């Protein structure tokens, strides 16, 4: 087990780091798993409006907004990276032309030159998080193994 | 494309005309903006959206001090009688051309983006606002750097007219007016931004507005920050933020925020702050600051 | 233009369409025998026997600009179908489309390259007549199969 450091953490609106959230003082005490904190966050990469879990349009999170990746040079290598980051099987198809509907929010990624072996889509060399003229009709989509 | 930008046009007894830009410094542009009620002039140019008919006559300004309440009060201005041969019209773009604001946010420097198009405020669709546009927005409102852009009407939906303009900000612009914008949504997709100056720190219980006990507001409650880690560098930044110059000495509930200012920060939002796990603090041992009160006074290394 | 590459003949291999100064292959998506009848009749190879795909005839290097083929079969041009667009790749060379036509012709010897002469036409294998079989024809067969320059006629075994 691991001793508990801090408790009663109350993050206000505006800080993006836990260090700026006021709370009870640091104390070294033994804590049972009942009062320990377990958090299951949703990864930045996700697919929406798909028949299965690992199918649908590709959406990423950056700067507090759920953006969408444009289908510029969106080949199977990019889909291989996306499916691997999602944690399911290898990609089956890399759809284009907003196959699974129009995405919401802005567009962060376009012309992603993934090599098919990147651990995450953020390691792919491309113009990232803005400076994109793509519309929502050009939203990329991914179809992975069930 | 707005009432505070474009080529200036002068009408005297119902006559079309403009102003020749001879000696058209920023002072005369500021005077024009002041008489027009559009803030302060920024750039002697504009993004062309409409066309103004050419006119034979011109308005010539010899010299204006800059503090004049109107162009007509400037000394020795000549209307007609000369020709704008080698010069052009006095193009201008005042600030309120794109005057933004943040509303619907509990903390100071966050809220739904609402850019005013001269007179009418309006929301912006989340797809027509990038990181560079948000960064300029936080900079213009002296709110530091941008933390996040929250789409889908995070701060609620603002009634009004949604602008279809898309800001092509480079990122280094000092105002949204200077940004090139490309005109061409729904209120459920209103864009909101969160800047980095969320501190909301003030001085309370002082004989002078530039003096008193340090109080800070987080979690929606004003509290009395104490001097466990309130060094003189922290006090220097607080006085600088409050436009009180520099600090001199440091004599609800108690917030335990630890401010790690280096002294050169212009606001508390820029200062690295650590509040997690901070130890308790004696009630009688609280933070306070006496500022110099001279805005001209500045710190030194 | 139009051509077939790496199929062992003129009427088999990956379908290649030439435009904009380059040769490209089809995505194979919805690549039915009806879509193969038009490509085979364009070359004059008659009807189509197989409509292969998934790089059955190899990995085709070159941009892909033809996907989602819905040819009805009656038409006589590959580009006249319901093409998704001139450049809508959205696919990979590992899913390259290839066809086999009726007039695709192949040869082999069955019994390495000593045995009965078999010719593959119209999707079926069959022997070749021994009448008027000169030494030049046997030499052409052996050179074609790539295992000799000449040959000899043998009785049936
Ligand atoms: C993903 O691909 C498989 C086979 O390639 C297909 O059966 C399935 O329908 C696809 N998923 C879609 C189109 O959502
Ligand atoms: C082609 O189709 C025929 C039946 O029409 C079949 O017997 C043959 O195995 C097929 N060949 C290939 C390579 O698909
Ligand atoms: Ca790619
Ligand atoms: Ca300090
Ligand atoms: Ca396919
Ligand atoms: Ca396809
Ligand atoms: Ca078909």
């Amino acid at each position: 087990s691991i001793p508990m450091w801090v408790d009663n953490v109350q993050c206000p609106k505006g800080p993006d780091t836990l260090w700026q959230c006021p709370s009870s003082p640091w104390e070294k005490r033994l804590a049972s798993p009942s009062e320990e904190t377990w958090i299951t966050c949703d990864n930045k990469i996700r697919l929406q409006e798909g028949p299965t879990s690992c199918s649908g349009r590709v959406e990423i999170w950056h700067g507090g907004s759920w953006g969408t990746v444009c289908d510029d040079s969106w080949d199977l290598d990019d889909a291989q990276v996306v499916c691997q980051q999602l944690g399911c099987g290898p990609a089956l198809k890399a759809f284009k032309e907003a196959e699974f509907g129009q995405g919401t929010g802005p567009i962060w990624l376009n012309e992603v030159k993934c090599k098919g072996n990147e651990s995450s889509l953020w390691d792919c060399p491309a113009r990232r998080w803005g400076h994109s003229e793509c519309g929502h009709k050009e939203d990329a989509a991914v179809n992975c193994t069930d | 494309g707005s009432r505070c930008a474009g080529t200036v046009e002068v009408e005297i007894q119902r006559l079309l005309g403009k102003v020749c830009d001879r000696g058209w410094g920023l002072k005369e542009a500021d005077v024009v903006c002041r008489q027009l009620g559009c803030g302060s002039a920024l750039k002697t140019s504009y993004q062309v959206y409409s066309k103004i008919q050419a006119t034979n006559t011109w308005l010539f300004l010899s010299s204006c001090n800059g503090n004049e309440t109107s162009l007509w009060d400037c000394k020795n201005w000549q209307w007609g009688g000369l020709t704008c041969d080698h010069y052009e019209e006095a193009k201008i773009t005042c600030s309120a051309h794109r005057e933004p604001r943040l509303v619907g946010g509990d903390i100071p420097c966050s809220g739904r983006v609402e850019v005013k198009h001269g007179d009418t405020w309006g929301s912006i669709c989340d797809s027509d606002f990038s990181l560079e546009a948000a960064s300029v927005l936080c900079r213009e409102l002296q709110c530091g750097t941008v933390v996040s852009i929250l789409g889908g009407a995070h701060f609620g939906e603002g009634n009004g007219q949604i602008w279809a303009e898309e800001f092509q900000c480079e990122g280094h612009e000092s105002h949204l007016s200077l940004c090139p914008v490309a005109p061409r949504c729904s209120h459920s997709r209103d864009v909101g931004v969160v800047c980095s100056r969320y501190t909301e720190i003030r001085l309370v219980n002082g004989k002078t507005p530039c003096e008193g006990r340090v109080e800070l507001k987080t979690l929606g409650a004003w509290g009395s920050l104490c001097n466990s880690h309130w060094d003189i560098e922290d006090a220097h930044v607080l006085c600088q933020q409050l436009k009180c110059g520099v600090a001199l000495s440091t004599p609800g509930q108690i917030w335990r925020h630890m401010f790690h200012c280096t002294g050169t920060e212009q606001h508390m939002g820029d200062c690295p702050v650590t509040a997690l796990g901070a130890s308790l603090c004696p009630s009688e041992q609280v933070a306070s600051v006496i500022c110099s009160g001279n805005q001209s006074q500045t710190l030194s290394s | 233009q139009l051509r077939l590459v790496n199929g062992g003949g003129r009427c088999a291999g990956r379908v290649e369409i030439y435009h904009e100064g380059s040769w490209g292959t089809i995505c194979d998506d919805s690549w039915d025998l009806s879509d193969a009848h038009v490509v085979c009749r364009q070359l004059g190879c008659g009807e189509a026997i197989n409509a292969t795909g998934s790089a059955h005839f190899g990995e085709g290097t070159g941009p892909i600009w033809l996907d989602e083929m819905k040819c009805n079969g009656k038409e006589s041009r590959i580009w006249q179908c319901h093409s998704h667009g001139w450049g809508q790749q959205n696919c990979r060379h590992k899913e390259d489309a290839g066809v086999i036509c009726s007039e695709f012709m192949s040869l082999r010897l069955t019994s390495a390259c000593a045995g009965r002469l078999e010719v593959f036409y119209n999707g079926a294998w069959g022997t070749v007549g021994k009448s008027s079989m000169s030494e030049t024809t046997v030499g052409v067969v052996c050179r074609q199969l790539g295992c000799a320059d000449k040959g000899k006629i043998n009785p049936a075994s």
